[PDB]
């Protein structure tokens, strides 16, 4: 009996940082 | 005519009564019919529990430890802390002698867990503590699960039962059984809100739990005079187990490859509910009976929760009554006869304009939960006012923004029972034998918007 | 081949199990998905409580008083009444002497509030009374709120606990605390139904409430023989206070001006649920064992609630059992062992054609509420039948109008316990010491159509 | 400004407080609004109960009787069984002598009902038994109806309270009151799922119920040592009667002529839920504490329920604890000193690949029902694991089919309490005086597809 | 038992154990060779079993009754352990690793 197939490919673990978004229009008032 | 018990000829008489009102209500080519259920396919997915790896130190009473969220999943939607309580053995050399009992505080869970926080990288998302946990549990617990909840969080009538010394009649020992505390977070609130782990490869997800010292987790009560004193290592056998062993479990959800490929690489916007706790304020009913506290919140507040907590003894917690509990007959604990909520009336003022007048305490206690909640508290206190039709519903409902709102205040009035309990002189087994001190706590639930883009998280509105 | 830390291999194995059944159930381009909650904006509004201005009379026990609905609002969707009970203290000069106790009747609320009606100018639209309130509370009570509603209506082990004379061992007095009674109306049933006060500038809306004398509210029991006699002013201290502190509160909801102008001057069509009570009939089980009662109703009947009330003493109310309650040990009221519902069987007849056969009493008691109700009563009595799948659902469903129906009858059968308890002969603390009397009450809930046009409301069908 | 009771100016500032977050949440031309409910007509129909015509056998204890499903009804959506219990009175000729009591077994209903099956033609459409009934009524029971269910299925403190012999103090006799058991079928699960009997004129719908012998329905307890022996006809007065009055009542709903003729002669597909019970396995904690049991299932399993049941005495049933119940003072049954579930940990293995690690027993007991069920059991045991988000949701959720899955196994670990109760040596009134034997039972709930065509029914996938 | 103890290690290993037990069976010519050799896959193969017969010495030593300094003074318990060494393929690409077949 064939037993099918099911590979395991982990989807990326990055150690960098492209760009940090900033905060605008604060609720402090 | 005739009746046999199996015929259905009687239903035709009822069917024949099709008048104008029934014609207006039912019938029509486009009118739907019962006994027919439309079936629509759903997504293909699978869920399973997942270990959470500790990264900062080890669990210990009075210490704070951190756990990272496991990656390689697609959606995380559950979180619960499992903790094995130590074994308590009272000794004959207690400072109270024969007239001394040791018992676990009421609501052991929701206690020893404060400033439970969720963080993205180095940006805090939300946090909660004992007051919010108690209020939410008392207000939005579905019936039927109440027994399970107050069996898993402690309060099993076995750990809260006072135990005399070894040489006395009651030689029973407090059992050491593990307990489970679910963690109410925005992703755990509803299935529709789940953390996109695949879409977030840059942000590191962290959970910070700070336990509490075991000294204030145990109530040492005098059998006769009803006085509470802090426990010591020599009072119990085996010393104090400062270190404790616990785990954090979470559930992950796998999704189909086609779905993940389709949904990968896009911007998303989600609505979440946070917590805002006002700083505590000490109230002294002996001097004045009216107390006004300013409220400073930012986003669209959905509900306000408040109560007055008996803060006389740190050993006893979750006590929102003017009189502390005392030992009772049959090695049990019972509330004294004079045990009522110290709050008599309350009102809200918006920049010298009372939006809500001086209503009675029973209003917030009963009427508001009866209409705008899923349950009514079974304990004194927990006064709430909701701006929304349904608090438990994650979908937005009526609310008032506080960022554009001028400074507002809440005024509360004490009670004669509170003012007489503040002064001491109470007789034995009355709770108010010693002078009592009270504090005021205010909790607010507000909406917020979180945006996910470019593999990162943030608050566009702050 | 491992299970360590985060596990996704098991999830992949589970996902690999895809077959024809899974393809038919899940999957597909048009298939919906979880973990993604669609967001749709809702209307912008706010809500706040509003006092209702009394226009006629003074609130006092035993007569009628009406309160107008405040104008200038946008939507009225909630109403309740608050009433502060007086203070009752027993005196040593009671007629019964030492063997005498005084206590409040069971279910203090829903009592002394009869024929409570909502009137549009001089036309009535809805009216309810004690029987309907009791049946609705027993059959459509959401769990978790049951304790809160019970505490609101009383029954807090203080109103219903008998208090002996001052000279005896027990001399406690009944506390005076305010109680809240919500008003169930069509606009209070669901949020989708509310009175458009902006659309109704000319109509006059009134709430009419009839109170009852304290003689029928206070129960004066004999300690030993279990006999009840009417109360008198000279029996207790303070006297009979005719006046009482009581107000009516309603909740109004403001809306944004952008949509009120759009919806102004439009025809509105709504469906409402109204109650209609058959006249009571005195039942004597001693002479007859079966009772025939004719029903004469008009609109689409949703359900029928029937029950036999023990009406031996007007002082005791909300009693639907063949034996009156008696005083018990421990200064508390205990239900006698002989305590069963007098009805043994019931059936329906349509122009001498038995639609529903002689079904057992347990059928109506348990099976019907289990299948077509949101709750099951916890007290003996309150038998019901329903023509629809869900009684509490606001949306219309299966219902047969009685306008086109000819004369219909209901047949009920007594029980041996009822026929033996109708006569006296019972010993002390047996309940049936004195001969008993019974009455039969029938309640029908039906639908109707409300039309709003030209700033007025009328009945298109009537 | 002013603070008037009838004023609504307080909420105008809240309405004016409108920000960008409020713009994102609320507002818009297409945004829906509350206080307005849409109307859609429904089908015109009516319903009434009917008697089910017995076609085979007779109602007797220990035998199997069959009843056909009445035709001429448009749809069937409800079925239940009513049974009249006999009257039992103990005599002085019993073997136990004065030290003997007789009582009904716990949960009289769900007992004497095993292998209840619904079949079309000679094909078993589905079947269930005591384990499935207990698991379902303990995991998907709506609160509020629990009291009614306990009142209708027996065990109302009137059947399970031991009654001593005539010569002893307690001479009370167990009353004879009819009990009702709803039958959970795929048509009674949901309103939409109903058998189109009008569309099915060829199939013969049949229901087979096998009762249980009266020997294993009455518990004969010893007053002092708490030992159980099978009951004998000579010990009671009147003897054991095999025959019994048991009726089956089914509900049929008539529909309109236009809707009965519109959908006639059309192919339909339906989704149903089915049961799969693993063969019983005997566990011996004395030899080893680890037990592995294989599973052989076919379709998409939704949930699994695994419990170990005490099987020492056949007379007593529904005992999933490690110690049998024992008689107590006051003529009432009481739980012994120790009563805990024998299960300590469990794990799922997929062809030597552990999908679920060695989770604690408390996990399955509390956490899983809390997250993925409508209720939490109030009795020890009742361990479940759900592959779907909602167990009680009729709409399909996440599930894995076992047909394409290699053989799976449950690995379970016993407890020290179980292994010490398995051996004897217990004292009187302890429960574990005699050696204790346990058996493990596994239940699975799966999905299935039923196709209606050509006036016949069948499984397109088998 | 002597077969698995001595003959198989003598032909298909680099060493022979010096302690009792340690019974082995290899489908390959060399156990320690990194390069693949004779092997069968159990995924396609149906269920397989291993049956072991006990010994009279074991059945007499399982019960107690042993004198001092005999080892089997107390009752004895035994457990069976089975270990398997197999092959697999690992793919390295796109700065990540995974099993193409698993």
């Amino acid at each position: 009996w064939e037993g099918s197939a099911n590979p395991r490919r982990p989807e990326q673990i990055s150690f960098g940082m492209s760009d940090k978004p900033k905060f605008v229009n604060d609720k402090i008032g | 005519t005739c009746t046999t018990g199996a015929g259905v000829t009687s239903g035709f008489i009822d069917l024949a009564t099709y008048d104008n009102l029934d014609r207006a209500l039912y019938g029509g080519k486009d009118a739907t019919t019962y006994f027919i259920k439309e079936h629509y396919p759903v997504g293909w997915f699978t869920k399973l529990p997942t270990m959470a790896t500790r990264v900062s130190g080890n669990p210990a009473f009075g210490q704070e430890f951190s756990v990272g969220v496991p990656r390689s999943g697609d959606y995380v939607l559950n979180a619960w802390l499992t903790l094995k309580t130590p074994e308590i053995k009272l000794l004959e050399t207690n400072r109270l002698g024969a007239n001394g009992t040791v018992r676990w505080t009421k609501n052991l869970m929701h206690n020893a867990v404060e400033h439970a926080s969720l963080t993205f990288n180095d940006i805090c998302a939300q946090q909660f503590n004992t007051a919010y946990l108690d209020a939410w549990t008392q207000f939005n617990m579905c019936e039927g699960k109440r027994i399970g909840y107050d069996n898993m969080i402690g309060n099993t009538s076995d750990m809260t039962n006072p135990t005399p010394a070894q040489g006395q009649d009651g030689a029973r020992t407090l059992p050491s059984k593990n307990l489970v505390l679910p963690l109410p977070f925005f992703f755990s609130r509803d299935c529709g809100l789940a953390l996109p782990t695949v879409v977030l490869p840059y942000n590191e997800i962290r959970i910070n739990i700070k336990l509490r010292s075991l000294q204030e987790l145990l109530v040492f009560q005098n059998k006769d005079t009803g006085n509470v004193i802090p426990i010591s290592a020599t009072d119990i056998a085996g010393g104090l187990a400062d270190t404790v062993e616990a785990y954090v479990y979470m559930t992950v959800g796998l999704v189909s490859n086609v779905e993940r490929c389709a949904m990968a690489g896009t911007v998303r916007d989600m609505v979440v509910e946070q917590m805002q706790a006002a700083p505590t304020h000490i109230v002294n009913p002996q001097n004045t009976n009216n107390v006004h506290v300013d409220m400073r919140f930012s986003h669209a507040v959905k509900a306000l929760f408040f109560m007055v907590q008996n803060v006389t003894y740190k050993s006893v917690g979750s006590n929102y009554t003017c009189v502390t509990p005392v030992n009772g007959p049959g090695n049990t604990v019972m509330e004294p006869a004079m045990s009522v909520d110290p709050i008599k009336s309350a009102s809200l003022t918006y920049e010298n304009t009372t939006r809500l007048a001086n209503m009675g305490v029973e209003y917030y206690s009963l009427v508001q939960p009866w209409y705008f909640s899923a349950s009514i508290p079974v304990y004194t206190g927990y006064h709430m006012y909701s701006y929304a039709l349904n608090v438990g519903s994650v979908h937005p409902s009526g609310s008032t923004n506080y960022g554009r709102l001028t400074n507002a205040s809440i005024t509360v009035t004490m009670s004669p029972e509170s003012v007489v309990a503040a002064a001491g002189g109470g007789n034995n087994n009355s709770g108010y034998n010693e002078p009592q001190r009270f504090a005021l706590v205010v909790i607010a639930v507000n909406h917020n918007v979180i945006r996910i883009m470019n593999g990162s998280m943030g608050f566009p509105i702050l």
